[PDB]
């Protein structure tokens, strides 16, 4: 694979050696900056996943902490981080009425929104160790 | 060559023969991609709609199938590991880490060949009173 | 701690594990935090040496005529009913320990009465030594080199 | 056992005829047809009332 | 002198380090008299015993209720309860109910406001009139 | 009667019994799902995780209760968070040490892991109750278990006369959270905050427990495990803990212990001065390093804040997030083991 810059090869470490990191993960081109621990919902019910399924994610626009931001050119390469998701199940909203109506027109039109979201948890988020790379 | 067509503007202000050339065309909603081999006849229908229209030479046609996956992102995502779960018409598909990679789908009419512990497995556990573990790891 | 005792922690950690709170208004390091490890360590092993201890035991009799589950991994853990921890780990036994070793002599406390040490904290004193001792082994050596001290130096010695 | 005339007549093999005579009628209640089933009843997590 | 305050807690984040399935009972009420339990009790025989066996952390209790629609009422961790009416559903609607019960949580439906729900503090701390290069109106 | 016979199939003699029989927890669909929700091994059966939902208040019996169980858990639990939490920070005062323990392993923590679980308790204790049922007896006074701790001389004084207990005594004297050891029937009644304690007693004991008894089945890794998954996976704000009397006075006592030139309290940026809500950051530097930093409305308070944050930041000083623990090495052949971190102890000052 394409070796890594050598200026990121030695600041990699200094960022891994700070006390919080957070990263901006990729899900189907949308962002969500997360840190392990949170609890992403998604606005969509991912297909084919149940409660207990461990997802890997591995397009991250931005990694960083408080001083460092590590920036890929379309994405960072995945061989630097490990990020892992669990999935918590789906969640729903309130049905929803809208009311489709035109004015000294009787028929009102009814359209009932019930969607179902997807749930995640940040439980991993690490820098891997480069040197060997 | 082809001819790649993009429907860049509507016509819903223009006259009902412009809305003719752009069914001939097969240009139906807004920003909708068609390819349409070079020639004569096609030329003078893109000579109708010039004005809403973006024209392009392409090498060859793209199927049906290229044409939404380059609008496509990538998912972000890879299921590495899956929890029992039962699919109705295939049977009972047990756990699954991706990451040692087993899809083993177990059906029958009786739970002994589903693949789970059922109550006997249960009694079965309940009378081993003598087994233990090592004093090293204990 | 036997030979090659004094060479195991350091010579700024051997130091601090003797000395007290009381010495010296706590200006130079005291050993109350290793006293807290030291004390996990030691009830985990003395929990231990009550489960692993080959012995028999006489099973209770229920009043309602009930029968035990009588289960070989749960009768190491029905030992805890004749031989407690705190039989063996005894304040007197434990303080006694360092008496014997020439702790006294060496440890760094200021007591508030020197005329009557007794009445001075001497047990709570001795016993926060001994826990330190084993709370510095632990976090500098590893808890396989502590475990090894604390049956033998320890427990080998309080029956 | 008094054997109806549309079973009669529906009977054609020896087979038939011992599937009249030795089967049973039906359960019509859910609860004892689910106790003959063979996973339900087995399952430890399921508890049948 | 430092001294520790005694009123606060850990707080638990299900998922990292353990998960734990948030159904943890599922009550299937039939009818042997009601033709709306046509269906459920359809499911209950055919597609219930592996679904059944698929969960193995959730308690599945049967027990008829006649004159009375079939429902499927899921008991959560939280303490909540959701109750699903499948009268006149077929068995493959049963379990597609069922399913949605056991990926479901025992809170109230909310509408989309935020995606992510963090209680860690940000790794870069919110912004400070005070804390950077300064600034001339 | 006829038209109602019993659910649950049961001799006459069971209604009497202080708790059900180890063979009811073979037919229970609660204890089942209770084992599957937790994942744990098939090595543990039935019969012991019933075993574990048994307090001692319902049975007097040292065996089919909780008391052996719930100490040999308790031991593993304090040890692993205590070993975890002086490798992560070093320099913890004892008296935070001691919250962040009862934070972690203690009464109240403990209660939310039984019921994350979905541990439902049983009304009264009872031999026709499931076995997957927490079932102990709340207006028993005197139950308790075995504790390290010993009983204290003084313990009547101090409590009603005031008298001073210690931080250095409460090691080896008090239990290992800090606190002093030893400090027919009518249901028309309300809860009382003596029960409300019994209700906490009992959930913690029965989390103990299920330690207990992954030990003695699975083994001690299995068991740490555990620990590291369900109650270390907590998050808890360490910082959040500290309670300073005259910050001011104990900062300058660091710097002249460490040798660290004096402080000086520094004005870095200031607004609003003459006005109802001004701010002033004021930061202490030693020298020309800068220690804290503190932003408040007063100007005392700035300088109180931003000596109570160079104070924190001393305390709070973690190698890492994940180090290596002393128990890492008894444990299947690993690296060799490297010398941590041990800190003198938090300043004494005036
Ligand atoms: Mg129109």
């Amino acid at each position: 694979q394409p070796p890594i810059s050598q200026q990121v090869k030695e600041l990699l470490p200094v960022l891994a050696a700070q006390p919080g990191h957070y990263t901006t993960i990729h899900i189907h081109g949308k962002p969500y900056l997360v840190t392990e621990g949170d609890t992403v919902k998604l606005p969509f019910k991912m297909p084919g996943v149940a409660p207990g399924d461990v997802l890997r994610l591995n397009r991250a626009s931005v990694i960083g902490s408080r001083d460092l931001t590590l920036q890929g050119a379309p994405y960072v390469d995945e061989r630097l981080f490990e990020c892992r998701a669990i999935v918590m199940g789906t969640e729903s909203e309130p049905m929803r009425v809208m009311i489709k109506k035109k004015r000294r027109c009787r028929k009102k039109k009814h359209v009932f929104s019930k969607h179902k979201y997807t749930v995640l948890r940040i439980n991993q988020l690490k820098i891997n160790d480069v040197s060997s790379l | 060559s082809f001819f790649r067509i993009t429907l860049h503007r509507s016509a819903i202000g223009l006259p009902k023969r412009t809305h003719g050339v752009l069914a001939a065309l097969g240009l139906r909603r807004r920003n909708q991609t068609v390819f349409h081999p070079v020639e004569p006849q096609f030329a003078g229908m893109l000579m109708k709609v010039k004005e809403l229209v973006r024209v392009e030479e392409v090498p060859h046609r793209l199927t049906k199938r290229e044409l939404k996956d380059e609008r496509k992102p990538d998912a972000g995502f890879v299921v590495e590991k899956q929890v029992r779960r039962f699919i109705p018409g295939v049977g009972v598909q047990d756990e699954v880490d991706f990451s040692k990679v087993g899809a083993v789908v177990r059906d029958g009419k009786r739970a002994g060949d589903l693949g789970v512990r059922t109550r006997s497995d249960w009694e079965v556990i309940g009378k081993m009173k003598s087994v233990l573990p090592k004093v090293k790891a204990l | 701690l036997g030979q090659g005792g004094s060479r195991m922690l350091s010579e700024e950690t051997k130091w601090l594990a003797v000395t007290h709170k009381s010495f010296d208004y706590g200006r130079r390091g005291y050993n109350t935090r290793l006293a807290f490890l030291g004390r996990q360590i030691i009830a985990l092993e003395t929990t231990r040496s009550i489960l692993t201890s080959p012995v028999l035991n006489e099973p209770i009799v229920d009043k309602y005529g009930r029968t035990p589950y009588n289960h070989a991994a749960l009768a190491n853990i029905d030992k805890l009913i004749y031989t407690q921890p705190l039989d063996i780990m005894d304040k007197t036994k434990i303080a006694r320990m360092g008496i014997d070793f020439g702790l006294l002599t060496v440890m760094r406390w200021k007591p508030r009465m020197p005329e009557d040490l007794e009445s001075s904290g001497v047990v709570v004193v001795l016993n926060s030594t001994l826990f330190a001792i084993i709370g510095a082994i632990s976090l500098e050596k590893g808890a396989a080199v502590a475990q090894r001290i604390v049956r033998e130096k320890i427990l080998k010695r309080l029956g | 056992h008094i054997l109806s005339d549309g079973k009669l007549t529906s009977i054609q093999t020896v087979a038939n005829f011992m599937d009249a005579l030795v089967t049973p009628p039906k359960p019509k209640k859910l609860a004892e047809q689910i106790e003959q089933s063979s996973i339900l009843p087995e399952l430890p997590n399921v508890k049948v009332y | 002198t430092v001294k520790a305050l005694t009123q606060i807690s850990s707080a638990g984040r299900n998922g990292v380090g353990a998960f734990v399935l948030q159904c943890k009972k599922l009550d299937i009420h039939y009818s042997d008299w009601a033709g709306s339990s046509r269906g459920m009790n359809g499911f209950i025989k055919s597609l219930l015993p592996k679904f059944a066996a698929a969960n193995p952390q959730i308690e599945f209790v049967v027990s008829p209720r006649p004159a009375k629609h079939p429902i499927l009422m899921g008991h959560y961790i939280n303490g909540r309860t959701k109750a699903i009416c499948v009268r006149n559903m077929e068995p493959l609607e049963i379990l597609k109910k069922a399913e949605l019960l056991r990926d479901a949580s025992g809170e109230k439906p909310q509408k989309f406001k935020k995606p992510v729900t963090s209680t860690n503090p940000s790794v870069r701390g919110v912004w400070s009139p005070y804390h950077g290069q300064g600034m001339a109106v | 009667n006829d038209r109602f016979p019993p659910l649950e199939p049961l001799p006459p003699a069971a209604e009497s019994l202080p708790s059900p029989l180890p063979e009811r927890a073979l037919t229970s669909a609660k204890l089942a799902a209770l084992h599957a929700r937790l994942n744990l091994s098939p090595k543990i059966p039935l019969q012991t995780l019933a075993r574990t939902l048994v307090d001692a208040s319902a049975d007097e019996n040292p065996q089919f209760n909780n008391a052996n169980l719930a100490f040999v858990g308790q031991t593993l639990i304090n040890y692993h968070i205590a070993e975890w939490l002086l490798c992560k920070y070093p320099r913890l005062p004892q008296g935070i040490l001691f919250s962040a323990m009862k934070a972690y392993a203690g009464p109240k923590p403990l209660l939310q892991i039984a019921r994350s679980w979905g541990v439902d308790t049983a009304a009264v204790p009872g031999g026709e109750v499931d076995p997957g049922l927490l079932q102990f007896d709340a207006l028993k006074p005197g139950v308790a278990i075995t504790n390290f701790g010993y009983k204290r001389t003084e313990l009547a004084y101090l409590e009603k006369f005031k008298w001073r207990r210690g931080m250095a005594s409460r090691v080896v004297l008090d239990d290992d959270f800090g606190d002093v050891v030893r400090s027919d029937v009518s249901y028309d009644r309300y809860g009382n905050p003596d029960t409300r304690a019994a209700a906490e007693r009992a959930h913690a004991y029965f989390v103990r427990a299920v330690v207990g008894a992954i030990y003695a089945h699975c083994g001690r890794e299995a068991a740490k495990a555990f620990v590291k998954a369900h109650i270390m996976s907590r998050t808890l704000d360490i910082a959040k803990l500290f309670e300073f009397k005259y910050p001011t006075r104990e900062l300058a006592a660091l710097c002249a212990r460490e040798d660290f030139e004096p402080p000086v309290a520094r004005l870095l940026s200031e607004t609003g001065r003459q006005s109802r809500t001004p701010v002033f950051v004021v930061g202490i530097y030693s020298g020309s390093d800068k220690l804290g930093e503190g932003a408040a409305s007063s100007l005392d308070h700035a300088r109180f804040k931003a000596a109570m944050n160079a104070l924190k930041a001393w305390y709070l000083y973690s190698p890492g997030e994940n180090p290596r623990v002393p128990s890492d090495m008894l444990e299947e052949g690993a690296k060799p083991w490297t010398p941590a971190y041990i800190d003198m102890g938090e300043v004494i000052s005036r």
